[PDB]
């Protein structure tokens, strides 16, 4: 694919299988007719690993066709939580986070997060986010009949923390019998049985 | 005494009158076998990673006939010259299954 | 006598386990009541099918249909405002001689409201049949779906 | 006195085991009959195909509606098969090897009975 | 301040609230237990 | 004999006592009532 | 401003606690945080299943006579 | 004669017995059963995968592998294995060629 | 011979008791095997579910720190079906448009974009917003599942973080 | 005898009540792992 | 082995209370300011504390319904901090805890076997 004979074909030949390596390394020559193809594949299949490699590929040079990609996608699935970012679910405020404004919503600007769901503008901007605050990252945690606790009092001062509250008594104090009650009863009264079946017999 | 005997015939035949009526349907689904449950894993089993030069090739996958690339992260076919010998390394000469992964 | 010594033990203890459960119920009724009582719930799980609980009484027209462009969906017309728009044609209103004429609404929540009421308000209006043909709306409704 | 401890055992057996099963199984499955009716739909649509049941002395039976090629009938078509009163039905309680996923259908049609129970 | 709602404005008595705990569990009967053992084992050995 | 006419005498009480207690359940007159 | 960064933790019969103090003038605290323990207590009431099989052990004393 | 007679009886009970009382004798306790093995049969399936962190060699390119440390998802309901590697989640479906054909190096380079 | 015979009709008499007991729909019968089924259920889920529930009780109140809207009512896609959720303003914890007396109104997508589920979910969300369902304690103390350790569901783990 | 016999059925109803007690155990072995879960802080201390 | 450490706690307490109260009654002798308020420093915090007239226990100012203040402070130099303990000791010296059993009956310590604590502290350190 370092010529343009096989765009003709391979447009339809890659949105049958966008995922195909071949169409991948059709896309890697990024022309236009592969950028074109592939921002309609993923206008609709956004979701979908093929279109991570899409946006690496065509990012910086050719955001375009990745953008209008996101945007029709985001505007169709408008309850997708990914996108979220780009199109806020809020009715009258879905570019509340475009811009430098992404940083304001720290899950945006995330390292756990795909940066196909970002806007080209959103994504360069991720980079000059100022950050204050105390965070605490766990990679994993396997814990086994062990509690754990991760907390971070991120206030200079030292509050006047106190204790946990502990909850409420729900259980009642119900009277109950001496516990050898159970088994003095069970062996008299068998005891009783036998003298009497004896005394019959 | 032929009596109690007979009245024990006569147990066994009510028996054999309630389980008929009542509980035919359970006793037919007894020695069927239990359904089967697909495993989506199942047909991956045999995978194992050969190589053939330089290029890392997957093999046991029934369904796909012709020999198949295996794929980098960013679904690239994987070319290494040390193809032999990382895969040496990392499991010895005997050929491993996903079957012998998911059984360590 | 072996055998009787054994038959004498399993009745006992036979009888004895009766007593044990009898003063133990006796003692606990309640308090397993209660337990009863505040975990109902637990005694049969509402997914026994292995996937999560439906209530049949509440009805849903998603659950059966399986054609996307068979549904009613709330489509902005141009110019005009919102009208509800499915294969079938569009939400109708009757005119002056029992004519059918497109049901506009003013925002997408009334066109909602009405679509999507349980209320049996169906007036289907094609604009692709021999009755009431023409091309515009027929193509617009054919590019909407 | 082994027969009479046979009479003993077989008496039990029946009045003690078998026939509370019988209690038991026919308590759950006519409520679960009775809330099925409830829902006045001839067809409900499980594991995306049309099952309706029916009750005899033996318990509750559950069939699946199926077309003149015994192919289930998707529930698209719910409507026109509680409309129709003459729907060819397959019942759950013999295999059917043919019909793909059969037993994981009949399955979930018994299971979504005892939604309340 | 996040979970802020988790601690008591008020103080806690937590010795009060370990001995509910212990008031309202399990009541492992080890005197009953023995008594039981010891009545078993003379009854085995000695008396039959 | 006394063993069988006792036999008797118990497994038609217990039979009167679960159809009593099972008619309701197992009689599909009511069913096929309500149509 | 001051992030901790585990990697791959992995505890067992054993207690964690992670706390965010960059020397901020924090005592050291080992609060034991308690609990009211609203626990049901189990009954030892056998599986009643178990009163047809147990009337059949009654029975076999008919044996003995 | 007589006493195998009545072993057979007592035999037959006995089975009658042992049916009745640990096996499903309608159809909640059927469905309740099967929902159990079928759960079960899940839950296995899905610890067949290393839930712990595993080392793999992982190509990060045609000619480039790195040794990293990931963990895996696996969910067998759906057929789905959920990667995460360097703090992100890939999801890999089973039913999918490409997909198996990146994942299967992943499983099988692993120790 | 005698006493043979008495004892005979003694333990004819206990299993016509016993029937009696087992099939005239009794409340000690009832509540004892309830309890049985209850208290085995107990046993494998109470824990775990609280465990879970308060550890997305920290998740969501982690979450909804700043975020003012976090607390309405929004129609979440989950891939085959749409859900209207939320976080529940005292547990901080998912909570959805429930149906009837069962789980959520997950409303079915015929494909992969669906308008009509997306505004009828809407519909729900403007309408039938009183009955609603919260994952973990709420869901095991109602439908006897809490929904974290089963798959797929808009509960579970595995479900939100494909 | 009949001394023997009325033993033996004393002998059975205590192991009887002994099952009982340690089937009790065994019910709340999990209340008894939450109790210590909680509660090991507390095994050898002096104070709360 | 829970169960009996909870049980025996109070014997403790008690055993160690008694002991405790014998000490001060032996530090007492001839300091009658000891038995007036005092702002003492502990590093990290000001306590206005004395002995008990009764029991001769010390016995500080009370925060609320809980245990002494406690005045901390940022710094080993804080002029405000005693400042307050001070005022605490001029207005609100009307409510008092006092260690041992009374300490123990509101709040379910008795301030001993507790480190870092004013009660252990001020003893072992006096």
């Amino acid at each position: 694919y370092k010529t343009e004979h096989c765009d003709d074909f391979m447009t339809g030949f890659c949105r049958n299988d966008p995922g195909n390596p071949n169409c991948l390394e059709w896309l890697r020559a990024k022309r236009k007719p592969a950028m074109s193809t592939y921002s309609d594949i993923c206008s609709k299949h956004m979701d979908a690993r093929y279109c991570s490699e899409f946006i690496r590929i065509i990012r910086p040079d050719y955001f375009t066709f990745g953008d209008t990609a996101l945007y029709v996608f985001c505007n169709d699935h408008k309850g997708n939580r990914n996108c979220w970012c780009a199109n806020y679910p809020k009715s009258n405020s879905g570019d509340k986070y475009l811009g430098p404004r992404v940083c304001w919503l720290h899950e945006c600007t995330d390292e756990s997060r795909d940066r196909k769901w970002l806007y080209y503008n959103q994504d360069v901007q991720r980079t000059r986010c100022k950050y204050v605050g105390c965070t605490i990252n766990v990679n994993s945690l396997a814990l086994k009949n062990s509690q754990a606790e991760l907390t971070s009092n991120c206030t200079r001062t030292t509050s006047a923390v106190g204790d946990v509250h502990p909850g409420e008594p729900v259980v009642k104090d119900k009277i109950k019998l001496p516990t050898w009650l159970g088994a003095a009863i069970t062996l008299v009264v068998i005891s009783v049985i036998f003298y009497f079946i004896s005394i019959y017999s | 005494v032929y009596k109690h005997r007979l009245i024990v015939l006569f147990e066994v035949f009510v028996v054999f009158i309630l389980i008929y009526v009542f509980f035919r349907s359970e006793l037919n689904m007894f020695f069927m076998p239990k359904r089967k449950i697909p495993d989506p894993i199942d047909r991956l089993r045999r995978a194992n990673l050969a190589c053939e030069d330089d290029k890392l090739m997957i093999y046991g996958l029934p369904w796909m006939t012709t020999q198949t690339s295996a794929l980098s992260i960013n679904s690239k076919p994987i070319v290494y010259k040390d193809c032999a010998k990382l895969l040496r390394s990392i499991n010895g000469s005997q050929p491993v299954s996903l079957n012998d992964v998911l059984r360590r | 006598n072996s055998l009787s010594i054994f038959f004498i033990v399993v009745a006992t203890a036979a009888v004895c386990l009766l007593f044990i459960q009898g003063y133990s119920i006796y003692e606990n009724y309640g308090n397993i009541k209660e337990f009863n009582a505040t975990h109902a719930a637990f005694e049969y799980s509402k997914s026994i099918g292995g996937t999560p609980a439906l209530d049949r009484r509440v009805q849903d027209v998603n659950d059966t249909i399986s054609d996307v462009k068979q549904k009613w969906r709330c489509v902005v017309y141009p110019g005009n405002g919102f009208v509800s728009a499915s294969i079938f044609g569009f939400q109708a209103e009757v005119g002056p001689n029992n004519t059918r004429s497109i049901r506009k609404f003013n925002t997408m929540q009334q066109c909602i409201d009405f679509t999507f009421s349980d209320v049996i308000n169906i007036n289907i209006y094609n604009p692709c049949v021999v009755p009431n043909i023409n091309n515009a709306e027929c193509q617009f409704l054919k590019s909407v779906l | 006195m082994i027969t009479l401890f046979l009479i003993l055992c077989y008496f039990i057996l029946i009045f003690n085991i078998i026939v509370p099963a019988i209690s038991e199984k026919m308590r759950r499955e006519r409520a679960a009959y009775v809330n099925y009716k409830r829902l006045n739909k001839n067809f409900i649509c499980v594991d995306d195909r049309l099952f309706s049941y029916n009750f005899t002395t033996s318990g509750i039976k559950a069939k699946v509606a199926v077309d003149n090629k015994n192919v289930p009938i998707p529930c698209s078509k719910i409507n026109e098969v509680n409309n129709n009163k003459d729907v060819d039905t397959l019942y759950c309680d013999k295999d059917r090897d043919d019909i793909p996923g059969f037993a994981r259908s009949c399955y979930r049609a018994y299971s979504d009975l005892f939604f309340t129970t | 301040l996040s979970n802020s709602d988790r601690f008591s404005t008020v103080p806690v008595n937590r010795a009060k609230v370990v001995q509910h705990n212990i008031k309202h569990s399990f009541d492992l009967k080890l005197h009953l237990i023995s008594l039981l053992s010891l009545l078993v084992i003379w009854i085995l050995i000695v008396a039959i | 004999m006394l063993v069988v006419i006792m036999f008797f005498i118990a497994f038609a009480f217990c039979s009167w006592l679960s159809y009593s207690y099972l008619r309701p359940y197992i009689s599909t007159k009511e069913l096929n009532k309500s149509r | 401003d001051c992030t901790i960064s585990l990697g791959n933790v992995s505890i067992t019969d054993s207690k964690l606690d992670v706390n965010n103090v960059c020397d901020s003038k924090r005592v050291a605290t080992e609060n034991i945080a308690v609990r009211y323990l609203n626990q049901e207590i189990r009954y030892p009431i056998i599986d009643i299943k178990w009163l047809p099989i147990g009337l059949l052990a009654l029975a076999i004393l008919i044996l003995a006579f | 004669m007589a006493s195998l007679l009545y072993l057979i009886l007592f035999l037959l009970f006995v089975c009658i017995s042992y049916y009745f009382t640990y096996y499903p004798t309608n159809k909640l306790q059927a469905a309740v059963m099967e929902t159990d093995r079928e759960n079960a049969i899940i839950r296995q399936r899905n610890d067949e995968i290393p839930t712990r962190t595993l080392d793999t060699a992982i190509f990060t390119d045609a000619s480039t592998v790195a040794s990293a440390q990931i963990h895996l998802y696996y969910n067998s309901n759906i057929g789905k294995i959920i990667m995460s590697l360097n703090g992100k989640k890939h999801t890999f479906n089973l039913y999918d060629d490409n997909d198996i054909r990146t994942l299967l190096p992943i499983l099988l380079l692993s120790k | 011979k005698t006493s043979t015979l008495i004892f005979f009709v003694i333990i004819l008499a206990i299993s016509a008791l016993l029937l009696w007991f087992q099939t005239s729909d009794n409340p000690v019968f009832n509540e004892l095997t309830r309890y049985m089924r209850i208290k085995n259920t107990v046993n494998d889920w109470k824990s775990l579910t609280d465990s879970k529930t308060k550890l997305e009780s920290d998740r969501g109140r982690l979450l909804a720190a700043g975020k003012d809207d976090i607390f309405e009512f929004k129609c979440v896609d989950f891939g085959a079906y749409f859900i209207a959720m939320r976080l529940d303003k005292k547990t901080y914890l998912p909570q959805a448009i429930r149906r009837g007396t069962g789980d959520a109104w997950m409303v079915k997508k015929a494909a992969k974009v669906d308008p009509s589920a997306q505004q009828f979910c809407q519909y729900l969300i403007k309408h039938k917003s009183n009955n609603v369902i919260t994952c973990g304690n709420e869901m095991l103390n109602e439908l006897g599942y809490s929904g974290y350790f089963m798959s797929p569901h808009w509960c579970s783990d595995f479900s939100n973080m494909e």
